[PDB]
């Protein structure tokens, strides 16, 4: 019961957060940085995107998946501003 | 050696972290059932995870190798050095995390689904046997989706990728695609004959199951999947998806490419 | 501390503010569930609260400028999203 | 139905967010003290909250009207209807949520640090003699800032909120910024008077602790504050902000404008 388009958007969706998550967990990791200190700026990110990643996609409609596509646009750019001083 | 290597520390890291990020809202069972996915890229293999999340009411893991690859530790000297051309320096790295977590969560019991393509019979069988002996239900749940249109999903997905981030987008081989679509068919009669999946399936991108062995025991899988896969598409049902890719790929800046040259032909051909 | 790290905190503080504010309201006039994760308007409004529990006083001038772009880019962000109509 | 009114229960709901985050990751106390701030608008009050974060060791909860303006319920609304003159119409529904946030966490015993700019003496002293009555000690600490550099504060902050989002920009009317600098100095020798106020302190835009009423209770605050707000700021001091005010407001095109022309030739004039 789904559609190509939407099932097309999680898969793409799926591939782009790995890829921006990874980065700041990647940072967070090679840097010592205390996970459970949100004040940190890195760690804050990371949590945040925790949060972001722990939704379930099949239950979202065609506008919500194209907004999610789109948060992680946004945060792609954002991560590489913020890790790459 | 040296930096495309990585200490058992940060190895182990990463792996808690995966763990950690996994299993949020998962809850192990006592007979746990694993689903090993199949079909060539650009299938919609995601229609799968849809179908199995629906039939396990949401209390599955799902393992994806590609997930894990940029999370190598040297990843960013890596690139640096090898740019494009560095996912294989890291595809090791993401081969032992992704055997990791599954050897982790199979010894706790979680339902899994595990992302595949089904070129090879080996590889899936190798992993239910694994699986069997810790008291794991296998099942393998397919695509059949017409050549055609994994193959133009292939294009997509690259062009798609490529408009989001032009740094690591990289496409599929057209050798890669052709390669399942050649051999799925014959290897899923194989795996049928094994008789260690209590039931194998066909779907179709909506989600549509067209096959079922625990349904049709004495039907194989291949003669259904080989129709689906050489099913000719009418120009009504592909001119959309060609328009779809030609946009993008002009917005990229990809029109000097046979591919398409070839959608142009194939589409001012209708 | 500085006047310039200073006044980049208070443009933080107002933008915040704007951006949290429309969320917030989008989400109670929707009635939608705040304890409910899973609805994307209020996972971004959690989003949003996590990370106004940082302390600016105590970053750098470069950190602030990144969470300075932060908030443009939720400011841009949350403007898509809150796609629903209705009082 | 007047858009300009909301219901007891939208009010309440904001209400309760507002006190969840603003408690977050602050305690009540047994002896509260409370803060209430002063400087006039473009003075960087900021430094003062910063400076109050480190006193109280970062428990204190900052209570700001301004950030309860955009969270009117019919605030897209009121902002395509009114506009500009938009502030106005939501600045019943920011004091009432402003009054409600400071009596709930008041009666808590939150150390707190409350945002103004001093324009009058009556508000502190209702707001201190009401804290007081809840065992609050009251302290003032106020922004000595000359007039020029207050001023032209208002004018990179509009400008640079203009480039964040034009439709949430809003300049800083010149008259808010001079009733201020006009009343504060008398309005802070009367709340000294008041002997209220623990300790009154001024304070520079480099966080320097220029007077204090405790240090020195015989002193007036107000002739010190006259001092910094007449101060004549040299060509240099300015100038970092006239760049900085330059190079925004050409990336907002708003150059065919006085204030510009009037940057650009002042600028002119202290160039080599």
């Amino acid at each position: 019961a789904v559609t190509y388009e939407k099932t097309f958007e999680i898969e793409i969706i799926n591939e782009l957060s790995a890829s921006v998550y990874n980065r700041v967990l990647n940072y967070v990791l090679n840097h010592e940085l205390n996970k459970n200190d949100s004040q940190l700026l890195e760690v804050n990110l990371l949590n945040q995107l925790k949060l972001a990643k722990r939704v379930n996609l099949f239950d979202y409609s065609l506008e919500e998946l194209q907004a999610v596509h789109e948060y992680w646009r946004s945060m792609n750019r954002y991560s590489k501003q913020v890790l790459n001083k | 050696a040296n930096i495309v290597n990585f200490t058992d520390k940060q190895f182990e890291n990463r792996l808690n972290d995966n763990l950690e990020e996994l299993i949020q809202g998962k809850k192990a069972v006592e007979s746990p059932t694993a689903f090993l996915l199949g079909g060539q890229p650009g299938s919609g293999k995601t229609s799968l995870r849809s179908a199995i999340f629906e039939e396990t009411q949401g209390n599955v893991i799902v393992i994806d190798n590609d997930t894990f690859k940029q999370q190598h530790p040297n990843f960013d000297e890596l690139v640096k050095l090898y740019e494009k051309d560095v996912v294989k320096h890291v595809t090791p790295y993401s081969n032992r995390m992704t055997e990791a977590i599954i050897s982790r969560l199979s010894d706790q019991g979680y339902n899994l689904v595990i992302e595949g393509t089904g070129r090879t019979t080996d590889v899936p069988i190798q992993t239910a046997t694994m699986l069997q002996a810790k008291g794991y239900e296998t099942k393998m749940y397919v695509m059949a989706v017409p050549k055609i249109n994994s193959y133009l999903g292939t294009i997509e997905r690259y062009e798609t990728m490529y408009a989001d981030d032009p740094m690591t987008a990289r496409a599929t081989p057209k050798q890669a695609h052709d390669i399942v679509v050649k051999n799925l068919p014959t290897n899923l009669e194989t795996l049928h004959k094994t008789g260690l999946f209590s039931d194998i399936r066909l779907y179709n991108r909506e989600g549509v199951k067209l096959y079922s062995s625990l349904e049709t025991p004495s039907i194989s899988p291949k003669e259904t999947l080989e129709k689906e896969l050489n099913r000719k598409v009418s120009g009504k049902e592909i001119q959309p998806t060609l328009e779809r890719i030609e946009q993008k790929m002009v917005l990229n800046k990809h029109q000097e490419t046979p591919e398409f040259k070839a959608i142009q032909q194939k589409l001012e051909s209708l």
